[PDB]
């Protein structure tokens, strides 16, 4: 009945190809799902997990997905194993867990000296992220010492000059400036499930629309889809345009005009009027704000919409 | 002077 909880296991293959922040898309992801008694044991689940996915218990390790105060979600460490599952999840239901597995047993992890770090390589030429797996590293390890593993996993020649960032959270990608300090010195509040994003330091990057990973994540963070509806066409479903929240009036107008194969001066836009259907007040072309300022009367979930008419 | 933090600690329920 309500004595049961759902436990959701995510595997590393789901981290592959992810273009967003964190390890995967919380809104779109494959899980192996388990119905488990809230008062069942960890050791029970582990055996039941072992039997089910064809892996001996020595070759698997559970890293519960943990929500952070800043809104991100990351694998966290989990000796303990006789507490109930609902206590370990701290009353989260469902509870999502990253399942690390070996591949031709797992290396030991010292809860006090190591950290599990995830790696992403950014390619400015194609403007894409490439998941480079995870590593066990001693906290006392210098940043410089991590470079060969990064070069190795990205397919770069050894001693390739790299630029390194910490992906802290959406719109916060912090460049690591001194490669010769320990990891805990480089990364404030160093934790398991932290992410280092790195890229080749080549002059050819600056021809890219998005030359660094910081730029990439900034663009992604401000990206917004807006429905545009023709005021003079009743019950128009409208069309979707991908914009940026930091666009000014002119950039919106021009983008919508290229969508409609027309001139931006032949387009009159109207504000949202919110929950009411239909156009609100006219938008003037000397508007001094950003697209974000125009859509701030919308919640993050509420579908963004604007009205237009051809002149 | 004191640290404001980056919110990487665990979210309250």
């Amino acid at each position: 009945a309500h004595l049961y909880m759902q436990v959701q296991i995510v595997a590393e293959d789901q981290f592959c190809g992810h273009q967003g922040n964190d390890m995967y898309d919380e809104e779109k992801v494959k899980y192996t799902v388990f119905k488990v008694l809230k008062n069942s044991s960890l050791a029970e689940f582990v055996q039941s997990l072992s039997q089910t996915m064809g892996f001996p218990q020595d070759q698997i390790r559970l890293w519960p997905m943990q929500a952070r105060s800043n809104g991100t979600k990351r694998p966290a460490m989990l000796a303990d194993g006789n507490k109930t599952m609902i206590e370990l999840s701290d009353n989260e239901n469902p509870w999502t867990i990253f399942l690390e597995t070996v591949d031709p047993t797992l290396p030991k992890f010292d809860k006090d000296h190591d950290v599990m770090l995830f790696l992403k390589m950014y390619d400015p030429k194609t403007r894409s992220l490439n998941y480079c797996g995870h590593i066990y590293t001693p906290i006392s390890c210098k940043i410089r010492d991590l470079l060969p593993v990064m070069c190795d996993r990205a397919g770069f020649i050894q001693d390739t000059s790299l630029i390194l960032y910490e992906e802290v959270k959406p719109n916060l990608t912090e460049r690591i400036q001194d490669y010769d300090v320990s990891l805990d010195k480089a990364l404030d509040e160093l934790m398991d499930g932290d992410i280092i994003v790195f890229q080749k330091d080549d002059p050819e990057n600056d021809n890219s629309e998005l030359p660094t990973a910081k730029e990439y994540f900034r663009d992604l963070y401000h990206r917004v889809d807006v429905i545009f509806c023709d005021k003079t066409i009743p019950n128009d479903p409208g069309f979707v345009v991908t914009l940026s929240n930091r666009m000014n009036y002119f950039q919106v107008a021009k983008t919508v005009a290229q969508r409609l194969n027309t001139d931006p001066m032949l387009l009159q836009f109207f504000k949202s009027q919110g929950y009411r259907d239909g156009p609100g007040n006219p938008l003037r072309h000397n508007y001094e704000g950003t697209l974000r300022d125009l859509l701030q009367f919308f919640k993050p979930r509420q579908p963004k919409k604007l009205y237009y008419q051809q002149l | 002077s004191p640290r404001t933090g980056k919110g990487k600690w665990k979210r309250k329920s």
